[PDB]
RNA sequence: GCUAAACCUAGCCCCAAACCCACUCCACCUUACUACCAGACAACCUUAGCCAAACCAUUUACCCAAAUAAAGUAUAGGCGAUA
RNA sequence: GCUACCUAAGAACAGCUAAAAGAGCAAGAUUUAUAGGUAGAGGCGACAAACCUA
RNA sequence: CUGAACUCCUCACACCCAAUUGGACCAAUCUAUCACCCUAUAGAAGAACUAAUGUUAGUAUAAGUAACAUGAAAACAUUCUCCUCCGCAUAAGCCUGCGUCAGAUUAAAAUGAACUGACAAUUAACAGCCCAAUAUCUACAAUCAACCAACAAGUCAUUAUUACCCUCACUGUCAACCCAACACAGGCAUGCUCAUAAGGAAAGGUUAAAAAAAGUAAAAGGAACUCGGCACCUGUUUACCAAAAACAUCACCUCUAGCAUCACCAGUAUUAGAGGCAGUUCAGCUGUCUCUUACUUUUAACCAGUGAAAUUGACCUGCCCGUGAAGAGGCGGGCAUAACACAGCAAGACGAGACCCUAUGGAGCUUU
């Protein structure tokens, strides 16, 4: 039974967990986009949220601080944290990354996704994009919208 | 061994008379010694029976399974054997006639137990044969309808004799 | 690696060092690989239906190494000759008799004819010959290895045959079965003059670019575009 | 604790015991190498 | 426990070639539409993602060579620029990677 | 349709007839196949048990110069087996 | 070349009570490398009738 | 009236008893002579296989099951996380066994490669490999060797005369390595490092069922309920906290022996050898238990790769009662019943799994 069990069993165990996360978390940092199995990637992508917020209390913050010397294994990384990172989303309250399923990978199958940092220099990913509003399906609905606005007038 | 596959696609057919309907092509090909498990090919030689080249080209695509690559191979090759040399119009304009696995010439390989015991394990080859025909996939058999039903079981009851009499 | 270079220099990076073989025994050949002097046919001859007397004089040059090798030899007859020759050929193609084709055609020559129709069904006749086949030009190589000398002989052939070839599943591919149609070739003939049992057999074909274009194909075909890399981009 | 690795080799030792030298030494050893001759053994002895 | 009997092609049939042995057909696979390669819908395609990594692994090759060693990470953003591009107003104040290509048409400078 | 199947030689057996073998160079009884130092060690001596006696306790066989016959006879033997 | 015993010539052993040196906690009737010896009617055995390359 | 292989009827008629015997026939093979799309008459013989706890080969079943494997990201440069149990060297062993190039071969892995082909390599100072004769010499341990001590009494040495003028050969030198076991199960001498400056990777991916293994935490109680919790000297032995017994052995006792050039012993009765030697309770703590619960890891299940074995007469493999039946999936009566995966379970089938007497057999050992 595992009702309500947010967290997922990873490694060697609970510290291994952290750890392992802990190095994609960095790799995150450091690259701006990453690949992995799709599991770790969503278990991570928490903490790479998480992350940014923390960045967002500032150099100064001691408890923030703190935690991005342990997250960030590589210490050149926190500068670009407080720096970089937590200046690109001032704006945003949340949403900093994107998490897209890729193929799974050639040598076991497994289940793979690319996790990246909203607004890095990057190429885009080929993003889905939801179908065209000049489609016949959208322009029958585009036309009942102007409608219910003409009725809504009245 | 035996390669009858192969000297099938070297059969030549006396020319045709306008009157008869345009014989469809057929296209025979198969890879030899793959490293792979008849077993496990089969269901991947048996999920494309009977589609068409590009529904099966799709569906080996995305398959996680080793076999499917090698099958995959094997289809586009045949696929571009029948327009270049089998005189097919359109290479879309191909199903999956016949497709099966045989088993291939195996390695007997000296193995151990974890008694000390001493034990042979055999390194799995097989074969991939496959049949492409011209023209779209026939469609399926549909289910058998109830009126049909009726019509087979009122005709069993037609077929009654007097049995085991004058 | 198809190349021999890169055989061999495949065979240099794995350290097989393989050896060369001197014999006595060579390859002996009965034909040559090209022709000797290439006949660019005039362009509008067939519109038709000094330089000249230099090139006429090559051929009396040439017609004397032959007679030579074999005295019993008249130009005169070997445009009637030809014509047999290269009807008797074709005619093989019918019914595949490759042994008796192989007398009629030269090593050269076979492979052209029969490689593209193992599989097919070829039904060809010659309906008929519009006008008389004439010798345009006669050549001899220079002795060559094995002391082997060669003459080679440019017959123009304007006649009218009917083709029609059927694909391996008897479904008509090409031409028309009963349709007569008019085609000009150039066919040159070649013959061992050395070889005591050497006899003219055809060579190969010479093919004009003004030739106007063949019969189109019943079926249509699809010329693929370049297959790109994920990096590579299509450019015009 | 161990089973099965009873040799311990030793090339003095195996010299010493079943040594060309050792099996002419007796006429017992010096049959032993006529045994094997007549087999044909392609070792005589070590 | 060892077997009792020896299972029969007919038995073993039914157990191997059972429907839910078989492989199931997929439904979800698409044409992509930017490069005609196939796909499945919830998933990026193959075609096109490894254009981008192929490209993303040049630019991070070129940010080596600025950097020149390890633990040297910018403490400002980064823009990538290509051959016959100049850097923008906005993009002033940031590292620049130079790259000897043409701008990707599906990467459009921002 | 695969896996496979199929093959005719390599040689071998039993006789006959004839009495066989073996030092290119170099190395080889010491730890053999090891160019080159006072040796000393020297071989010879009933085959046994046992096939069987339904056990076993004396007891039976494996060679000595011509096929055949004398003859399974004379003879030996818990006078038994057997020889 | 295992093992038992033996021969030759070797080797190893922290601290702690520490008089006494002792399987005290953790220097001995200890452990251990090398070569050699004892052979089946036998050998060897702080003797289990054990062991002597199963 | 029904109801046999009895009897009749039409036809046929030598055609249902083990061993055994008698009389015919006959597959294939070889030989003589025929024959000549596969035969005949004879002669001969390694002459016929559903019955094997038989041999060899092929392929199944179990089973695509058990089981096996690669720390993370990345620019593949590098960095990060963790482990260290080691590591380096010598000896011994081993003998080219992850160097280059190539490969179609190989590991889960179509870079790697320890497999294949070719090419290359370890260079003596270290180490091994030693020495003229004849006589003669060699009482005093070691232990920081000094002081104080001992007992089991000890690895360390010459001279005389004669002889001798010559020189640096030969061999070992590589490796991810040996003996094993086939989940390191394990074994392995010496020096140095004493926690590493050297050497390494527990997780193929996922899910987070049971059962199972290990670990951690646990209310109240604190061994309750359970075969049994936890806290005449010396030496080996099975067992281990151990107890016990056995053997050994100091001491003790009797027994035999008056002597030397292979043991006893280079000893001599104060010697030598052979024998015998007759702690509980209590208090305290604990998932042992009342009475189990939670979590982590492993296993597990799913995906991908690779891929065993025991077992198997055949199998279209139900329940109840009856049948010798608590000897029935298969027989009698009755009942039940469309087909077919996966995960569990362990009632049955089915399997993994001492004692008896008998045979005109042995071997130790004990003697009446
Ligand atoms: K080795
Ligand atoms: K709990
Ligand atoms: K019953
Ligand atoms: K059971
Ligand atoms: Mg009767
Ligand atoms: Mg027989
Ligand atoms: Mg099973
Ligand atoms: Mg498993
Ligand atoms: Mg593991
Ligand atoms: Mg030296
Ligand atoms: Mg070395
Ligand atoms: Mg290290
Ligand atoms: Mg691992
Ligand atoms: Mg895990
Ligand atoms: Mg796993
Ligand atoms: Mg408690
Ligand atoms: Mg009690
Ligand atoms: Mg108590
Ligand atoms: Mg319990
Ligand atoms: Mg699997
Ligand atoms: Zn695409």
């Amino acid at each position: 039974i595992s009702h309500g069990r947010v967290f997922r069993r990873m490694g060697l165990g609970p510290e291994s967990r952290i750890h392992l996360l802990r190095n994609l978390l960095t790799g995150l940092v450091r690259h701006e986009r990453i690949e992995a199995p799709w599991a770790r990637v969503d278990e991570m992508r928490g903490y790479a949220e998480k992350l940014i917020d923390y960045g967002k209390l500032g150099d100064t913050n001691e408890r923030a601080m703190r935690m991005a010397d342990f997250w960030l294994t590589e210490k050149d990384l926190i500068p670009k944290l407080f720096q970089v990172l937590a200046p690109r989303y001032k704006d945003q309250t949340g949403g900093y990354t994107r998490m897209l399923q890729i193929p799974n990978r050639s040598l076991d199958r497994a289940k793979m996704a690319v996790i990246e940092y909203k607004g890095n220099c990057l190429p885009p990913l080929p993003l889905p994009r939801r179908d065209s509003h000049l489609t016949l399906l959208n322009q029958l609905l585009q036309g009942l919208r102007q409608d219910l606005r003409q009725s809504q007038e009245a | 061994i035996s390669r009858k596959w192969e000297k099938k696609n070297k059969i030549v057919y006396p020319p045709q008379l306008p009157g008869e309907p345009r014989r469809p092509a057929e296209i025979y090909h198969c890879r030899r010694q793959i490293k792979y498990s008849k077993d496990k090919m089969w269901y991947l030689a048996k999920l494309i029976r009977g589609m068409s080249i590009d529904q099966a080209l799709a569906q080996l695509e995305f398959n996680d399974k080793k076999g499917a690559k090698i099958i995959k191979e094997v289809l586009l090759e045949a696929q571009d054997m029948a327009v270049r040399d089998h005189n097919v119009e359109f290479r879309s304009n191909l199903y999956i006639a016949e497709s099966t696995s045989g088993r291939g010439q195996c390695l007997k390989r000296i193995r151990y137990h974890g008694r000390g015991r001493f034990g042979i394990m055999e390194k799995v080859y097989c074969h991939y044969f496959v049949k492409l025909v011209e023209g779209p996939p026939p469609p399926p058999e549909p289910p058998k309808t109830a009126v049909a039903h009726a019509k087979e079981y009122i005709q069993q009851l037609r077929s009654r004799t007097i049995v085991h009499t004058l | 690696f198809k190349t021999e270079k890169e055989f061999m220099q495949h065979a240099r990076k794995a350290g097989l060092v393989i050896p060369p073989e001197k014999s006595d025994r060579s390859i002996h050949l009965a034909c040559t690989a090209g022709i000797f002097d290439a006949y660019v046919p005039p362009e509008g001859d067939a519109r038709i239906s000094t330089e000249r007397m230099k090139k006429t004089m090559a051929s009396q040059v040439s017609i004397r190494r032959i007679k030579d090798y074999d005295a019993n030899f008249k130009i005169k007859d070997f445009p009637e000759k030809a014509k047999d020759i290269f009807i008797e050929a074709h005619l093989c193609l019918n019914n595949s008799d490759h042994d008796r084709l192989h007398t009629l055609v030269t090593e050269h020559c076979f492979p052209d004819m029969t490689w593209d129709i193992k599989y097919k069904t070829v039904r060809w006749s010659f309906v008929e010959s519009l006008e008389p086949s004439h010798v345009v030009q006669v050549r001899c190589s220079s002795m060559m290895n094995q002391g082997n000398v060669y003459g080679q002989i440019t017959v123009r052939m304007h006649t009218r045959q009917t083709l029609a070839i059927y694909d391996r599943f008897g479904r008509l591919m090409y031409g028309q079965e009963d349709v007569p149609k008019d085609v000009l070739e150039y066919v040159v003939f070649e013959k061992q003059l050395t070889n005591p049992y050497g006899s003219w057999r055809m060579h190969t074909k010479i093919v004009p670019p003004w030739a106007p274009p063949k019969q189109p194909i019943l079926k249509t075909v699809m010329i693929p575009g370049p297959q790109l890399k994920p990096e590579e981009e299509y450019e015009e | 604790k161990a089973r099965g690795n009873e040799y311990q080799p030793s090339n003095i030792k195996r010299k010493n015991k079943h040594g060309w030298v050792r099996r002419l030494s007796t006429p017992a050893g010096v049959q032993v190498i006529l045994r094997r001759m007549l087999k044909g053994r392609k070792s005589l002895s070590h | 426990a060892a077997p009792k009997n020896r299972r029969t092609i007919e038995v073993n049939r039914c157990r191997r070639r059972n429907p839910q042995k078989l492989i199931k057909v997929k439904n979800n696979i698409d044409v992509c539409p930017e490069c005609g390669h196939l796909k499945q819908k919830h998933v990026l395609c193959a075609y096109c993602y490894e254009k981008v990594c192929k490209e993303t692994a040049e630019i991070r090759r070129q940010i080596g060579k600025q950097e020149g060693g390890p633990f040297k990470a910018p403490t400002i953003e980064t823009v990538v620029l290509y051959t016959g591009e100049t850097p923008s107003e906005q993009d002033q104040g940031k590292r620049i990677i130079e790259r000897d290509r043409k701008r990707p048409s599906w990467f459009t400078q921002n």
